[PDB]
DNA sequence: TTTTTTTATGTACTCGTAGTGTCTGC
């Protein structure tokens, strides 16, 4: 399955980043600023790799030691990862704290230790603090690797004790053009879905390689029914999904290039869609539709951020306030100090 | 091998002497005058923001509390007790990682073994480290303890979020707030270091690392070890400007100005030049911050402005000049709550599209 | 398979007694009262030892077949008495319960004590073998319109006088709980031995002991007794139900109702119900709260509800027990105020 | 009450005690039935042990200078004094205010004791 | 021990017949009738508030069980064996506390006590204090005791919280429900106790110990003697009202009324009267939230008024009269305003008295 | 005077008689009455905020209940129980931190054992501390010891939340309340301790440790260890100024006067001198609201100023002579705002007085003039 | 006539199992 996938615009971070270990000055902990799915993970395990390697040569493992082999395998007693359980969207402090435990160990294979935490944003709180000192003051020989939407989101102890490597996203050009070389569709869709990706071409190809991208029309598809009708229930039966947040934020992207429109931006996120985007802008005034947007987004964040949360609730009673917005006569939120 | 591992500058530079210690003159002065006017306690808590060193100064406390030198306010940081306890062998002085043994069952076995006599030291340290995440069953068992502890036993609390812990614990200790650093002694202790390492630098990029830090020496001493990694050995100031996040050029006061006279189409594709040029959209919002305080500030008081920067303060003083200063206040209110919800969006470049939105749709006709 | 209900066993007993009897119901008092009465019976017709188990993973099933299959001593004649899990029989406690009746023998009578059957409870091949001769009883808990007939004839039972005042009191205190109904009737009885039983004498030995359900009040609400939704509200808050199951129960049918409203406006009730697959009692009451609920109000119940669901998530705040009240005021007949509502 | 006092060698003790240990040191339905009941009457010692249903007395032949008293000690402790004392040393034992006092060859012991009205007897 | 004031009066006022139990009718005429005419259950389960009498006629049933002049209501008091269950211990009658025998291994030995022959009286009696802490196993053990009881045994089990039992336990036990005794009735056996223990006291001052009560006796004994106490032997109202309100928890409900009344020095001095307990001021916030919400529900339905609040049910029903909804709603805005604002104050004091002051600048007085 | 090793000022001067107790009259009153009276009940629970002497009210009962003599409200310093409970290690007083022995698996063997007769003494004295922290079951197991104890058990229950106790539990045993000392009282106490320990002292310095105290003794005291420690073993209001981290008022007086003022150059120098001082930025913005507060009391009732403020009690009231109180209203919602944003601001300093130029800008009276047009 | 519940971590409690100390007639 997914795997190791490298990316070219890895290619000048990766060799400079193995550059830091080479000299081993290298800093125990790199945090990875990446956006999800552009290739934090493959630069991560391509380290691992160098680091576990006995018999490494220039920038890449060898691949006959035994610790090559044994990485291969998926088994390592000088491997930990740190993923959220199955089924569950969080990293307990047990897993942490087992880790950490295991670390007080030597390294059994007599090389050095790799523990890498797979997403830090989902850290609890409890965990990300279990893993403070940790962090801080590592055992000989031992390596940390973090990845993360957005390192500010992380708690403001942890971050501190961290080296921060960011990933640059490519030109968009050259983004355009290695999708167009992975998938063959058309050059305005595949634009917007990397402007949609926030210029991400991994997100953008994962869209495209998923159904979200059937989602993301049969969503413009009712928006397009709606906006002159107001019927806004009935985008519940395209928003209520195990993947809403992105959903909403393609509807947020939506409203985002209507207001440009309305205010006249050169480029827009969706490209592809003009018609919808047009309509929004002349059949909804910029003052609801800012209104709309910010309870969009707030949607989005609170779907998001409250684990437990129902979807079906939230979603539906963002579509009834974005109904009762419609009507005139009606009072709008102000954002709040 | 001497512990090659911490070739690491925040491991490394860590202070082991009380004069060796940057900033915090008072919690220093009073640990001082505690030590030599014999006036010792039993509780201390150092309560402080994140890279300030309160680990350290609690480090430095016990290295003084049981050399053989005696109770000496400077340790000497050769007898065989501080060599211990730098090597991290040291029995006497038991240092728990509380944000990993939280649980109540550990903190009373602890407490239970507090009458037993030190193995070597004067006094049995309780280095306790992130108090907060202790459990509430935790704090309530250390009430007792705190308040009358044998002689032999002293505990040094250290934790970044006083308010957590109960007024019960606090109310038992010593509480020393460490002041965070100011810009000044960052960029100071970062240029000694540096220098003590023979490592090339810019005092401008120095500047910039101390101002970026947001007053922490850790903070800084993390982004200089970043700076060093990505600039092949030297603290150059492009490197780090590049690094950090700076605006070298005048797009900020470009997309106020558009911003200020409602011109949506000029902010717009100052955006997208921006987003083309790969800017770090939270710097950009500083940016913004700045040029708005200081366009108040001179709308108050005549001249005191952008002196520094003579260029971009003349029409600095075009814009203060029309500007009234309850829409610079919303603007200014409007980019804080945007720089504040940045991190709550999908995207960093949304945000900032969200707050220069907001901030048009104060006044979209006019 | 004879189906029965608690009133007409003494009958059937009389008929004389049946291989099998499967006491199923979710009433407490009924389940106990049939089987004390098959025992009495039993043990006038010879059944002398009684020998009672618990179903679960942890049963000595062994000891239980070698029972079925061992004679005794004294009073050959045997009566097995197992208690169902919450659950019911599952698949290896179906072969189990199949294994038994394999075992099952003239001189041996079994007795089961459980929460009602499910069909595949009944599916599974045991249950069909024991209904080939047995008799089965369905105790369950009589309704809200039920409860005044079956305790005036419990009542009637008993030679004691009740009015309709002391009955409506009785119903409205001991609803969905006939164990302490009974106690209660016992203690009345036996507090004034006169057999007249009036409103001063009945409100006086009479607690608020209710037993009650997150259906209970999502059908108060329907109904729009506000009054009856916030007694139910109480009662199963000082019970200690989570309250996200109530938000959840009372979320699906709001749903159900803002959509129903929302199309009524091209199709009949009538057709839409059916759409939906709802039921006869259910598809009333709907339809009042339907014809007696308007746009606005939905609109306001689902705000309400979504801040409720905001404050018990992310803020882990206590005041949804309070807030609920809210809603039962609202959806019944009573628009509530703005920040109430919102904020 | 007071003044009671005993006098015996460990082999003529250790077996009574073994005797009407039986039931009792587990947890009681009441405090004083965890306690050895111990008698002096016409030169002979009484251990009595109860656990409201048994009754279990065992009678010790005294040769010795003591006093016609009466207290309850508890089993396990007292079982485990006259057990860990030296092979045929002697047990000199007496009472003061409620404390039993124990004492061998360069050892005493203090126990706490509870009043013998207050123990439960056969009717 | 010294002098025989020392008996508590929770403890020596203990009722010992059926006359001396008071505002439990509904149970002591059941209990009197059932004896009298024959009419027995294996088991008799009490329930209800802490404080009742609930243990008390536990042991009165157990007194009138055993007593050789027949089974009756009224024990005589005179024989052996009732003197024996109060004064020192009674053979035949087993007391058990369940909190201290949770585990099976002591229901066992309990049960295997069960199949003896009383020695005294002709019904071996069980009383089980506290059932409801039993273990599930020490509970199938009881049930498989209950389900075939010997005529020589009759059990008692007395619980507070009797929503915890097996409800297959409840089934064979006819359960007792005592309600809380009503002011009046405490309030004349406060002045019975106290005539009758040579105490003076006046009236007003057990209205207010009857009022504090909560309902349950032992409360309104234990601040009786607390005002006793607080005093020389002397019932006096000032002394009583002073304990009263050093006591008082209800800070909240008082401090709304003084608000919505827009007295301001009686919200400054129950703000005074707060801080001096060490209330905490954001619970305070919340608590004043719930009850103005509460009574708007009051004000949109009387129905809203459960047996929760039957403490402050008139308070607040007469305040919900009085007050038109409008105000209603603009305290409620102006304190919801006021919480959120409150963890960014000078401290939690000085900003719930800002939101106080804040709620009161709406229709003030002259 | 002797302070042999200066064993901390907090543990030193615990309270030994019933006359040294700083004034928790209501409770101290109650309990000698009790004492000298002979109603002597088996349980009570002391509650209430931290540091205020329920603890060493309990020690000071079990004293006037272990004494030698006569049960007395005023024991006696020379008696051998006395001395010994002084020392700790009493052989009647049973110290039991409840917070290490919650499990019910530990108060089955309190129990146990509740019934032998104590060695000394009278009343067999059981302290236990931190009540809230017992498990549910051993409360439930206290409930029936509580209820009858032995005539020799007497109970000493301690707590900072009685709320968190059961019910019946409250119901059982007397309450105690324990009132969060006045400041004046504090202030008294530390001059009493400083004065016994020879130490000089200022008395501006002292009533700001009152006031930082927070109404808790134990708080004002250990501030006191801290304040010597800070100073060269002398207290004055310098040092305490520095180590409390804040302004003694006026500069912030000053600060709201220029703010209410208009004065808006006036904000600016006096921003600039507190920055010459380096004191926190965030501390001038709560300090200016507290004053804010402040004169909003004066507003609603004269006597709302306390002698702490005397100092500037004249000023302060011609504040609340001639602000209106919905200017005062503005001016403290913008503070709040201000502090609100501050963390978010490029700098302290730069958010500090952003909030400042928002408070004069939007200030009614005197409203920042529009530029041209 | 079948229908409804959020998490993460910790703290007790009660029971069977499971492994081991020790020691008494085996
Ligand atoms: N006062 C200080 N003097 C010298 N170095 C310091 C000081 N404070 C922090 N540091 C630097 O920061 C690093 C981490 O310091 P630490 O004491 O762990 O901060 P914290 O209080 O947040 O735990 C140290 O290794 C040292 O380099
Ligand atoms: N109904 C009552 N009549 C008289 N005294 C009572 C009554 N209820 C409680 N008490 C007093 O309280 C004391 C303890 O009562 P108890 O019945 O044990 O309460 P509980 O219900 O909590 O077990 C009794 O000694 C008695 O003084
Ligand atoms: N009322 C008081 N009188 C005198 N000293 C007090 C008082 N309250 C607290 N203290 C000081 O605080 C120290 C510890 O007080 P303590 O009684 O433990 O407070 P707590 O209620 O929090 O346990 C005492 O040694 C004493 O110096
Ligand atoms: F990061 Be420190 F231990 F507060
Ligand atoms: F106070 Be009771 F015995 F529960
Ligand atoms: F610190 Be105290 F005993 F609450
Ligand atoms: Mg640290
Ligand atoms: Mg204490
Ligand atoms: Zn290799
Ligand atoms: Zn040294
Ligand atoms: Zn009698
Ligand atoms: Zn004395």
């Amino acid at each position: 399955g997914p795997h190791m996938r490298w990316y070219p615009w890895l290619r000048p971070d990766f060799e400079k980043l193995v550059a830091s270990y080479q000299a081993g000055r290298g800093h125990h902990a790199l945090l990875i600023q990446a956006l999800p799915g552009m290739g934090d993970d493959a630069l991560i395990y391509a380290l691992s790799r160098y680091l576990l390697c006995q018999q490494p040569q220039g920038h890449k493992s060898c691949g006959h030691c035994r610790g090559c082999q044994l990485m291969q395998a998926g088994t390592h007693p000088d491997y930990y990862t740190l993923a959220p359980e199955k089924g569950k969207n969080t990293l307990g402090v047990d897993a942490v704290r087992e880790v950490t435990e295991k670390l007080n160990e030597h390294a059994r294979l007599g090389g050095a230790k790799v523990v890498w935490v797979t997403d830090a944003a989902l850290l609890t709180d409890a965990a990300a603090n279990a893993l403070l000192k940790t962090l801080e003051e590592p055992p000989a020989e031992t390596w940390f690797f973090l990845a993360t939407r957005e390192p500010e989101r992380l708690l403001a102890t942890l971050r501190s004790r961290c080296r921060l490597h960011y990933l640059a996203p490519p030109p968009e050009q050259y983004a355009v053009t290695w999708l167009s070389r992975e998938v063959t569709m058309s050059q305005d869709a595949l634009l917007a879905a990397l402007r949609l990706s926030a210029g991400s071409p991994g997100a953008a190809l994962a869209l495209f390689q998923g159904d979200n991208w059937q989602a993301r029309e049969t969503l413009c598809q009712a928006l397009a029914y709606s906006v002159p009708s107001g019927d806004w229930y009935s985008l519940l039966a395209a928003l209520n999904h195990e993947q809403a947040p992105a959903r909403l934020h393609w509807l947020a992207t939506l409203l985002m290039d209507a207001l440009k429109r309305h205010h006249g931006a050169a480029q827009v996120t969706n490209v592809d869609v003009p018609g919808l985007v047009a309509e929004l802008a002349n059949h909804l005034s910029p003052s609801r539709l800012q209104a709309i947007l910010g309870d969009v987004c707030h949607i989005r964040e609170q779907l998001m951020s409250v684990t437990g949360i129902n979807r079906e609730l939230l979603i539906t009673d963002l579509l009834l306030r974005i109904e009762h917005y419609l009507q005139p006569g009606v009072v709008l939120p102000v954002p709040h100090l | 091998g001497p512990h090659m591992s911490y070739q690491v500058l925040a491991r490394k530079w860590r202070p082991q002497t009380f004069a060796d210690v940057v900033g915090q003159e008072h919690v220093l002065t009073a640990l001082a005058n505690g030590l030599s006017l014999g006036r010792i306690h039993h509780a201390y808590l150092f309560s402080g923001t994140r890279g300030v060193g309160k680990t350290s100064i609690a480090r430095l406390l016990a290295k003084g509390l049981n050399c053989e030198t005696g109770i000496t306010a400077t340790p000497c940081g050769v007898c065989d007790n501080c060599r211990e306890i730098e090597q991290g062998r040291f029995v006497d002085l038991i240092e728990i990682d509380a944000a990993s043994r939280t649980k109540v069952e550990d903190t009373r076995d602890l407490l239970d073994n507090v009458q037993y006599a030190p193995a070597r030291g004067r006094f049995k340290v309780y280095l306790i480290d992130e108090v907060h995440m202790l459990s509430r069953h935790s704090f309530n068992a250390l009430l007792k303890t705190l308040e009358e502890p044998p002689e032999h036993v002293k505990f040094l609390l250290a934790t970044t979020d006083p308010q957590k812990l109960p007024v019960t614990i606090l109310s038992r200790c010593l509480q020393f707030h460490l002041k965070a650093l100011d810009v000044e002694q960052i960029r100071h202790q970062l240029e000694h270091i540096l220098n003590e390492e023979h490592i090339a630098h810019e005092p401008r990029a120095l500047q910039l690392l101390a101002r970026a830090a947001e007053g922490s020496l850790r903070d800084a001493l993390s982004l200089t070890d970043q700076a060093i990694a990505s600039g092949d050995g030297q603290v150059s100031t492009q490197a780090v400007s590049a690094m950090l996040g700076t605006l070298d050029d005048d797009q900020a006061l470009s997309l106020v100005e558009a911003m200020v006279e409602a011109n949506g189409e000029r902010v717009m594709a100052l955006i997208n030049e921006a987003a083309a040029r790969g800017i770090e959209w939270e710097a950009l919002l500083v940016e913004m911050l700045g040029l708005l305080h200081r366009i108040a500030m001179v709308q108050l008081s005549p001249a005191a402005l952008g002196n520094d920067m003579a260029a971009i303060e003349l029409r600095m003083r075009e814009l203060a000049r029309t500007i009234p200063p309850t829409d610079i206040q919303l603007y200014y209110q409007t980019l804080l709550i945007g720089r504040k919800e940045l991190p709550y969006a999908p995207d960093r470049r949304m945000g900032v599209e969200m707050t220069l939105l907001r901030a048009l749709a104060f006044h979209p006709r006019m | 398979m004879i189906r029965l209900y608690p009133e007409q066993l003494r009958a059937q007993l009389n008929e004389g007694l049946r291989a099998a009897y499967l006491l199923l119901g979710n009433d407490p008092l009924l389940l106990q009262e049939s089987q004390d009465a098959v025992r009495q019976v039993a043990a006038a017709q010879g059944f002398e030892e009684h020998h009672t188990f618990s179903i679960d993973p942890n049963t000595d099933w062994n000891a239980i077949f070698s029972l079925c299959q061992a004679m005794s001593l004294f009073a050959s004649r045997q009566t097995l008495l197992l208690l169902l899990p919450e659950n019911g029989p599952n698949a290896a406690i179906n072969e189990q319960l199949l294994t038994l009746t394999g075992l099952l023998h003239d001189d041996l009578l079994l007795i089961v004590r459980g929460n009602k059957l499910s069909k595949a409870q009944e599916n599974a091949a045991w249950f069909t073998a024991l209904a080939n001769r047995s008799v089965q009883v369905t105790c369950q808990t009589p309704e809200q319109a039920q409860l005044p007939r079956w305790v005036a004839a419990r009542a009637k039972q008993l030679n004691l006088e009740l009015d309709d005042a002391a009955n409506q009191v009785l119903c409205y205190c001991y609803e969905g709980n006939l164990l302490a109904l009974a106690q209660a009737l016992e203690r009345l009885s036996l507090l004034w031995p006169d057999g007249k039983l009036t409103l001063p004498r009945v409100e006086q030995a009479v607690n608020d002991a209710a037993h009650f359900t997150p259906f209970h009040w999502v059908d108060a609400l329907l109904m729009g007794k506000s009054k009856r939704a916030l007694h139910i509200l109480q009662q199963l808050r000082l019970e200690g139900s989570e309250p996200v199951i109530l938000l959840r129960t009372l979320q699906r049918e709001l749903l159900l109702l803002v959509n129903l409203k929302r199309q009524s406006a091209h199709t009949p009730l009538r057709a839409l119900f059916d759409k939906h697959r709802v039921w006869q009692n259910r598809r009333g009451m709907m339809g009042e709260a339907l014809n007696r609920l308007s746009q606005t109000q939905l609109r306001q119940a689902v705000q309400l509800l979504t801040r409720t669901e905001l404050t018990l998530k992310q803020d882990y705040g206590q005041s949804v027990w309070a807030e609920l009240e809210g809603l039962s005021l609202l959806l019944c007949h009573k628009p509530l105020a703005d920040v109430f509502i919102d904020g | 009450g007071p003044h009671m006092k005993f006098t015996v060698e460990r082999e003529h003790l250790l077996k009574p005690l073994q005797q009407v240990s039986g039931p009792l040191g587990g947890r009681p339905t009441l405090p004083i039935l965890g306690n050895l009941l111990l008698q002096v009457a016409d030169g002979t010692l009484s251990l009595t042990g109860t656990d409201l249903e048994m009754e279990m007395v065992a009678r010790v032949a005294l040769v010795q200078p003591h006093e016609p008293g009466a207290t309850t000690v508890p089993a396990r402790k007292f079982f485990d004094i006259c057990r860990g004392l030296p092979e045929g040393a002697e047990i000199a034992v007496q009472l003061e205010g409620e404390r039993m006092l124990v004492r061998s060859g360069r050892s005493r012991f203090s126990l706490s004791t509870l009043p013998a009205a207050d123990f439960p007897n056969l009717d």
